């Protein structure tokens, strides 16, 4: 099997990092300095770091030279034992479903539980249940 | 190829099949490339926007799928090397199910992700 290998990058710039690679062993695979990486991943719950996964330690190095995402970490490769080969693909309860309960960030039903009753297929808006708590305009001015 | 590649990072979904990771114009355009005869998703917007949604958990490179650990594991092993997904949630509805097994397509639910 192939072994996973852990990098250091800027927090928020790992999808960049990862689409830049894709394209990079595609840009690559035809040349004389090929990538011997298998693939690369990217996990949505993570931060500040991401997983490599190639044979030997060598084919990392030679691989995430010229990026500058991977510079900060290049030195060195925290690798994991066989039993976390696994762990990594482990997703707990995407999280779009109607008839569904969600919460709130912003506005004034703020960490407010709420209900989703339609969902747009334009992925621009979203429909939510929940109960007014103004004053009907009599407290304020 | 170059085709397989999400262009834009805004607007991408997966497939419930193979779980491919593309962009919007994408399988409109083109379609899922690992799957054009049984599914049909090129040419329109109502089959992609049907089979294919926006649910999904995590990002794969798969580059080598005949020598891979992860390919195995998610059977993926008999498709396109490319963009894929862990855990793409959903269901198909009761209306292209019924024509896969008449035809020798096994539909499984792609969904690895625990449930609580
Ligand atoms: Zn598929």
């Amino acid at each position: 099997d192939p072994n996973l290998w852990t990098v250091k990058c800027k927090i928020g710039e790992e999808r960049a990092t990862a689409i830049s690679l894709m394209r990079k062993f595609i840009a690559y695979q035809f040349t004389d300095t090929p990538l011997q990486i298998k693939s690369v991943v990217a996990p949505e719950h993570v931060k500040g770091y991401i997983y490599v996964e190639a044979y030997k330690q060598t084919h990392v190095k030679q691989a995430i030279e010229g990026v500058g995402n991977l510079r900060l970490g290049y030195w060195n490769q925290q690798m994991v034992p066989i039993k976390e080969m696994t762990d990594v693909l482990k997703v707990v309860k995407a999280n779009l479903k109607p008839k569904s309960w969600v919460r709130l960030k912003r506005g004034i039903y703020k960490d407010d539980i709420a209900q989703v009753d339609y969902v747009e297929p334009s992925q621009n808006t979203i429909s939510l249940k929940m109960i007014p708590r103004i004053d009907y305009d009599r407290i304020k001015a | 190829a170059l085709e397989t590649v999400p262009k834009d990072l805004r607007h991408l979904r997966a497939c419930l099949l193979c779980s491919l990771v593309k962009t919007i114009d994408q399988f409109e355009y083109d379609g899922c490339d690992n799957c054009d005869a049984y599914l049909q998703m090129k040419g329109n917007r109502e089959m992609v926007y049907d089979c294919t949604s926006s649910s999904f958990d995590g990002i794969i490179a798969m580059m080598s799928p005949e020598d891979s650990w992860v390919s195995k594991w998610q059977r993926v092993s008999n498709f396109k090397p490319g963009v894929y997904a862990v855990s793409v949630t959903g269901r198909l509805p009761q209306g292209i199910v019924r024509e896969l097994k008449s035809r020798g397509v096994a539909y499984k639910s792609r969904d690895t992700a625990i449930k609580t």
